[PDB]
């Protein structure tokens, strides 16, 4: 009865992705360098340029992609730059894999939240007038059924990413399975980082990366390889101008030295506490004697383990 | 799914295959092993006893289940769930393999928790009366070491009633820990179930069987194949698997339909081979990457 | 009120030992060789006769019998000739001690159904014909007796796999054993120490406390010879309408040697079906070669999946 | 309102064999005489439970328990027994095992309170007039395969009934004796509620029986000795029983052949006795039943070395047993 | 509304203490050798007479004091002696780690129900725990709108007693937020802790080790005292005085040897034979005791730690 | 409906150690001039903490938060509690530990809620004692406990929904300070992501002391025992260790908030056992000590009073130390 509900999004989840317009091809089905936000990456770009298209033509009926490869190579950026390739704001709800462990809701009622999130309106959209649950999403189903048969309103399939999957158990693995057998239902594009791990709640099998072998043979597998220190920079050059953070020459390429220790999400945070610090000493943008200024204020989580372990040893005798 | 060309096992009446017959290519003994089984059914000698197919994921285990409905009366049900697809969160043990019993029998389409009850007063008469008769299932089972024994002691109930269909297990596995237990014992399963069931082992294809198979598929997704293309996409699926070389055929039927070709070269294989990878080459990749993350 | 329930029993359990009559022993108390079924077993058929006879002079006073043996040697064939010796039509009802872990019933009830299969008149045909409700047919069961039309004898309880039940069933078999009107007990193990079930600590004998070991007696089944087996396939070749030749039995004993003796009497009539197809009438040499390759056992096949997988 | 006249409902068939045994052997000066009342060894082992007896008599048991370490075989249950008997004609006596607390139809704290219940005796035990007031049974097969409830508000009922009898003078209440056996099967939930029943005063007195070294406790991850917690080993009177010679053997073995009114040959004893120096005691005296009933069927009622070298080979022992399941499945640890 | 509810407080744990007065110190608080009944022991003597002087200075808010040392040396007997100096009888209650975990009993209905027997009360002395065996959360509620409004006239007093809480490695990790929140409330009573161990794993966790099974959040609010194991010149004088209370004449060679056994063996194992050491001499016809009395008791009655051996040794 | 002024519930005795913490100490530079609000010494930690304060201000935080991983007796808190000072005169600061969630009078979100709005005039959370149920009398109605519902705090939560808009009422996120950080398990680390969407969530300080550590609830090891995807969200302040020079000057604070006169002799030896075996144990014997020179009547504690009082009270290296060897001779035989 109420159809302007515009706007209840988790906007700090993909807040640090507001550069990525479009995958950046080209109409014979190449990627190029540097194109629409993303650069690099030329093979992960291409093959999420066939699932567009697998999509589009009606054929991606049961399966799904797992994006596998190490931390901070962009695995969220190509899952949504995928997004929207399908054109007109089609919804997107990322959500990490240790989510469903919530005391004060149930495990069917997280990832169904999430499921109605990325089905303009989304569904979770019109789910949150309507309160002010299972018995109400009865009478909400068929609404939209009843305006699709009228002719009015045309229902769209979103991106359902989920990142961290191998700390999902194996009985929301099948609640998941269940779902990719239906005609409305989203991509439910993974995520992984790891080789093969124990599914959580069995504790005897060993599997590829976390993944019952009932789901594992409906899914496509696409590798995101490491940057290079020249493509790295390019990468924070469009984060400092996207954000209004002016940045020189030689203090850009010291930030792209430190994610070939790190990973990339910690370069990529130092562009805020450094340009504040900018502000203090009354300049414009950060110099080399910045970055080295906050390199020995603020550490990465690897490096602040190694601190305290190597004094662990000498405190106890 | 993919076992849609399947329209029995292909045997003659003197019980020897003819290794090209109904869409089964190959598998020469459990298709000749499972004929055996097609005559105790009929003679009704199954009751006590199943199958168990073991064998490598990949190698008819589904298909020759499927073929053992079609074989059978023209039309017979067929139920193929997974081992954990009964550990759900909106039913729990009981309630999954209950609806498998009543759906091979279809008796799940009556139903569709007392309901169970009051169609089995209703059939009660009804099947004395003879306007409709009653039909046997070829209940299947994939991966059934993933099961525990609150599940495989509700195996044994079941099989006593007389209206029960003939069960068909399925795994890949060896000398397992039992689910729920602390005892090793072969094939996931106790051992007053193993004595009891008749074991057929499936072996793996060869060449020539496996080009048949993707040379059938291509036919039923429509798709003009260079004859070079397949020589060079049968050895990913001696490599690899049987289900990653299946899953090329629509993703390379994209690449030459981008570049206006309409007929799948050996390029397109051999590009789409380096774009979607496989579970064999990506775990390989991360334990390669995160050994030497590890040293330094 | 109903007294003509006639007959609900699980007969797949004891379709397979439809040969055994009785233990087949003569006057003195010595053992034949080959008599009522049994074949063999010299030292444990005359120590079941012993047990017989300890029922009926009412000195098994809180005891019971415990079979230890390896699978395939007769454990429960003689568990079977003690029901059928110590009278006649006496009930029968051999369990697997992983049938207490069930999803709807409680382990209390999935016990006490399986006491009331035992004790005749059975006590559990007569809690089917109407369906707490047991309690009233325990006054339709005291007017029978005291008034001299019906009778109460116990039977024969058969507990397989005695190492899977746990530490709350084995107390509820240790009370509900020492009435004066409790069926015999009988166990039957193929494994030496384990770990009781509910204590993962603590070992003991057979998987079986020192409560209820320290008051039951222990029979031992030994294996069987190449020329016995070929006399206990020959007794189910005659029970079953299944012709058979002598070269066949030559081969049928050699894979009951290799595996157990449990796997050649499967492999009966897979391979008679065999040899209705192709238009004979006796089981040769030809199909023993062939239901041996078609077909596999619990053993050579988890051994050729662990090899070929890897 | 009416139950003197259903006085006894018991287990005949636990308590049946060391029923030889009436008073536990000792002098007026505390020294046994190594043949008496049934008993017949272990002299350092029952002159201290005379000591026991006495501090029960001048009534300074409140506080404290018996603790009796040996072996499995020789003789635990027979020394409680004694103490029974010489604390008065009739004083109760209950052989609870420690693996019989963990039923399915009742939980751990409904268990113990029946095994404290037993044991407390009342003159015109305290559990019998129980067990008469809650409901109606003790019959045949169907009762036995059933059970009942047991309300709770019916023991302050009679609790409460028993201390408006006791100061009449009509009524007197009398501590049994309580044996638990294999004490450790019992967890720190139930330990802690043997030291929460013995701060009354009409409370019996513990003997527990064990066979086991420094076992880890039941329910955390310490070890201690016997699988006891600390705060209880600490108040125990621990007495030690050694295992038997051959002259005590002989002469254990030649009583138990009068309550089962056998007559045994002067050489079946020589390997009777044999037997029970190499499985147990308990063994030797199983087979005393089983012996002479193959000579009834021999017809001649005296049993000879033929027997005895017949039914050691029929019926295993516990311990010879297990080495030909080990022996066989090491040949199938062989592929 | 009653206030005469006198029997309280069971007395077979203190049943071994009854020549315990008091510390005993000077007035300028350097110990005695011997002083109303505590022999020994010096050193955690005088560190309990800066503790109780900690209690009337209020300078106590939100601590504990810890009680390390080896088993038989009297740490209950000195956690006793500072409940007697703060003066006119105020209350004491001791306990066990492992009395928390009964059956029908709430894990916090046993903290509960030991935290109220030790804040006391023609005035005598009651407890908190005192009126609820009278009367009977709701029962345990309107006993407290019966106190409140008498310290509002001006006849009631509440003082802090002493909990002594004995074997604390088996105290879980749910317990010991219980015993960080309600000590330092108002007037919630001292908390003494006991342990005999070193590094030990936190039960309910698994993998945190700690110092004495405590978590380190509780442990800086904690002052630790040492008791030391005793010597046979006066641990002798020990048992010279427990048989004075109990009336039981003696010999000299008896202690002589009767010392013997508690260096070997515990202390509290050597007052164990004292009253079946006696009872086999009433039989003999002899009112002292002689040496092969206690000759014979210490070879027929066995401890914990020997008895364990005897059946290892021989199971092999 | 009338809960203005029944707002005192606020923590003294345990955080009251930090009663010298009067700011972090710094210059409109950045700059720490190594005496400045009681603090002393840190001087590479408190600079990081004044970039955290710019980034509360202008409004970079959300979505973020401070760890700070040193080893224990570093000042950990005083640096935590500064921030509380230095970013407003009036700001709520609660410093719960981690195993101080895992009780048995509420789960483990009736106490972390309870924790996320006691930092929120008052806090939100204190209008909960009034406005949720009568309580507050004598000594075992803190051992009783009651609960607070939901339904009473949907009342609060839109009572002030439209006294924000009033002007008299003002909203100022607070600091939460969660000590030992590896005690939670990850039922409760999804908690905090949930309540960090927020618009009115305070700013979450944490504190360890771990190394490479096993994740409680699962069977992975993360570093500092926190989940790797928030881990990637944190801004990480270490801390070193004090000196010689330093740890004359701690004491010396503490000293005069506890009125004792010492001589200069006294203070080299009491930061000699402050260098060997801790600092939360050398601050705890300036009471114990003072009070043996008080019998004495001297009112000037020596360097005999310190050395008395050392051998009394023990610490927690020696009197772990000292049970190791007794159960090694009780192993013996
Ligand atoms: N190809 C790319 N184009 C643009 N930005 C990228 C690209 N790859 C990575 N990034 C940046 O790096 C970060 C990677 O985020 P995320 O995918 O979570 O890391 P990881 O790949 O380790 O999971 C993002 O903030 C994104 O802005
Ligand atoms: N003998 C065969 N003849 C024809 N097709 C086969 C044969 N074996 C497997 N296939 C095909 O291979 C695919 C594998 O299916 P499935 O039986 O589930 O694999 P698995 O062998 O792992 O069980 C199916 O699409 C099936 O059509
Ligand atoms: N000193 C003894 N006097 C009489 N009988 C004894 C003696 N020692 C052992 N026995 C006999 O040994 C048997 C062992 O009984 P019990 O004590 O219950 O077993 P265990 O010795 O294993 O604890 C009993 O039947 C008892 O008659
Ligand atoms: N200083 C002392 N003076 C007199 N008796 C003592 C002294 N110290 C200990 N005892 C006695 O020694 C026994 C040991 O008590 P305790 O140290 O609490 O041992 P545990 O901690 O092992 O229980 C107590 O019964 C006490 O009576
Ligand atoms: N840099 C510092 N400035 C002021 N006080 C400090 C400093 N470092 C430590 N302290 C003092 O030392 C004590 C340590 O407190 P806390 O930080 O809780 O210990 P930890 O360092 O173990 O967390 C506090 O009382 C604090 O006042």
């Amino acid at each position: 009865k109420i159809e302007e509900v515009k706007s209840t999004t988790k906007t700090q989840r993909i807040a640090s992705h507001s550069h990525v317009k479009g995958l950046g091809l080209d109409e014979s089905g190449l990627a190029k360098q540097a194109a629409s936000g993303l650069v690099g990456q030329e093979n992960a770009r291409e093959a999420c340029g066939v699932i567009v298209e697998l999509i589009k033509s009606k054929k991606m009926a049961g399966r799904a992609v797992l994006l596998a490869g190490p931390p901070g190579t962009g695995k969220t950026a190509l899952a949504l730059a995928i997004a929207q390739e399908l054109g007109s704001k089609v919804p997107f709800c990322p959500m990490v894999g240790s989510e469903v462990y919530s005391t004060e809701i149930k495990k069917t009622e997280v990832l169904m939240e999430n499921f109605r999130r990325a089905i303009d309106v989304t569904l979770h959209d019109l789910d949150v007038a309507n309160a002010r649950t299972d018995k109400l999403r009865g009478e909400i189903n068929k609404v939209v059924n009843k305006y699709i048969d009228q002719g009015i309103a045309e229902l769209v399939p979103g991106v359902l990413f989920v990142d961290e999957v191998h700390m999902l158990d194996i009985e929301c693995f099948t609640y998941l399975h269940r779902a990719l057998e239906s005609s409305i239902a989203p991509i439910v594009i993974f995520a992984s980082n790891r080789g093969n791990c124990v599914i959580r709640g069995t504790e005897d099998i060993t599997s590829p990366h976390g993944i019952p072998l009932d789901l594992l043979d409906r899914v496509m597998i696409i590798r995101t390889m490491l940057y290079t220190p020249q493509e790295m920079k390019q990468i924070i050059k469009i984060r400092a101008q996207t954000e209004g953070i002016n940045i020189s020459e030689e203090a850009l390429n010291h930030l792209g030295e430190i994610g070939t220790k790190t990973t990339l999400r910690y370069s990529v945070q130092l562009l805020t506490p450094a340009n504040l610090l900018a502000k203090i000493n009354g300049k414009d943008s950060i110099e080399k004697e910045h970055v080295e200024e906050i390199s020995e204020l603020f550490y990465d989580a690897k490096s602040s383990a190694k601190i305290l372990a190597d004094q662990q040893d000498k405190y106890m005798k | 799914g993919a076992h849609s060309h399947i329209r029995g096992l292909g045997l003659d009446d003197a019980l020897e295959p003819r290794q090209a017959s109904q869409g089964m290519v190959g598998q020469l003994a459990a298709r000749r092993a499972a004929g055996v089984v097609l005559e105790m059914i009929r003679e009704g000698k199954i009751a006590g006893r199943a199958v168990l197919i073991a064998g490598q994921p990949g190698t008819g285990k589904t298909a020759i289940a499927m073929g053992m409905a079609q074989a059978l009366g023209p039309d017979t049900p067929f139920t193929a769930i997974a081992g954990s697809e009964i550990f759900s969160l909106e039913m729990s043990k009981t309630e999954a393999l209950t609806q498998a019993f009543r759906r091979s029998i279809s008796l799940h389409e009556i139903d569709v928790s007392e309901v169970r009850e009051q169609i089995n007063a209703k059939v009660a008469e009804w099947r004395e009366e003879g306007k409709a008769e009653i039909i046997p299932g070829v209940l299947f089972i994939d991966e059934v070491h993933m099961l525990d024994i609150e599940s495989f002691s509700f195996l044994n109930r079941a099989l006593e009633s007389d209206m029960a269909p003939v069960l068909i297990m399925a795994t890949n596995r060896g000398i397992t820990r039992i689910r729920g237990t602390s005892y090793q014992s072969p094939h996931g399963i106790p051992i007053d179930l193993l004595d009891r069931l008749l074991i057929v082992s499936t072996t793996p294809y060869s060449e020539k069987d496996t080009k048949q198979i993707l040379r059938i598929r291509c036919e039923e997704e429509d798709v003009e194949m260079s004859e070079d293309a397949y020589t060079v996409l049968t050895r990913i699926g001696l490599e690899t698997s049987l289900r990653y070389a299946i899953q090329l055929i629509t993703a390379a039927s994209l690449v030459c339909r981008k570049r206006k070709g309409t007929e799948v070269q050996v390029d397109d294989i051999k590009r789409v081979y380096s774009l979607f990878l496989d579970e064999s080459r990506s775990t390989q990749y991360m334990k390669e990457y995160q050994d030497a993350f590890l040293f330094n």
